[PDB]
């Protein structure tokens, strides 16, 4: 009802992700990376 | 002792073209990826180019499209073939081994000591 | 691209003093940070490689650390021997970077 700020995901990355690739940095792109 | 000698500077038109190469010696130039820079008078250091080790990928700075950068790992030797020069490009043009934990690998870091370039 | 950024461009200090010079990328660039020293007339020498590892050779004097988007490089206690440009440069991804150079 609060509101679940549990999870988040990934807005901003300087490229795309390859196929299985993670990635959980945290340094601000260009942002904070996660919303 | 480590060395990089350039060589093939001197004094060009503009639209003209010019050559240059560098000379490696005192490591294994063939399994290192090498890098391409330059410094005008007056300004600070410029990434010009970078070619891996197998002379397969190449990448490319303000000079995309008329530059290429080649190796020969038969005679240890870089170059850079620089078409279409123009006053811009004036500068001193340094072949470095730049420390790279990401994509060349290189530990150690070397530099020459850079040849003159002048477009006039 | 990612754009790199010094400041300040040029600072005055005696022999003895505290030196501090700050690099801001426009990107999150992690720990993959060079911090190089060039005196007039000679190639760069690299200091600081991954933002806080000394190269061997390097005075105990010069010291750095950061992530991300701001690094800090520092002279504990400037010398005359100390007087040069340094820039700071980015191996994260291609097209490399180099500062704008900051004058000592």
């Amino acid at each position: 009802v609060s509101g679940n700020y549990n999870y988040l995901y990934r807005l901003f990355r300087k490229s795309n992700l390859k196929p299985f690739e993670r990635d959980i940095s945290t340094e601000i792109y260009q942002y904070f990376p996660l919303r | 002792e480590v060395q990089l000698v350039e060589s093939g500077g001197g004094v060009v038109q503009p639209g003209g073209s010019l050559r240059l190469s560098c000379a490696a010696s005192g490591f294994t130039f063939n399994s290192y990826g090498m890098h391409w820079v330059r410094q005008a008078p007056g300004k600070g250091l410029e990434w010009v180019a970078f070619i891996r080790y197998d002379g397969g990928n190449k990448y490319y700075a303000s000079v995309k499209g008329r530059f290429t950068i080649s190796r020969d790992n038969s005679k240890n030797t870089l170059y850079l073939q620089m078409k279409s020069l123009r006053a811009e490009d004036t500068a001193v043009y340094y072949c470095a081994n730049l420390k790279d934990s990401r994509y060349s690998g290189s530990y150690y870091d070397y530099w020459g000591q850079g040849t003159l370039v002048t477009v006039s | 691209v990612i754009w790199m950024t010094q400041s300040p461009s040029s600072l005055s200090a005696s022999v003895g003093d505290r030196v501090t010079i700050t690099c801001q990328a426009s990107q999150d660039i992690r720990f993959y940070l060079n911090w190089y020293q060039q005196k007039p007339g000679k190639a760069p020498k690299l200091l600081i490689s991954d933002a806080s590892n000394m190269e061997t050779g390097v005075p105990s004097r010069f010291s750095g650390s950061g992530s991300g988007t701001d690094f800090t490089f520092t002279i504990s206690s400037l010398q005359p021997e100390d007087i040069a440009t340094y820039y700071c440069q980015q191996y994260d991804n291609l097209p490399f970077t180099f500062g704008p150079g900051t004058k000592v």
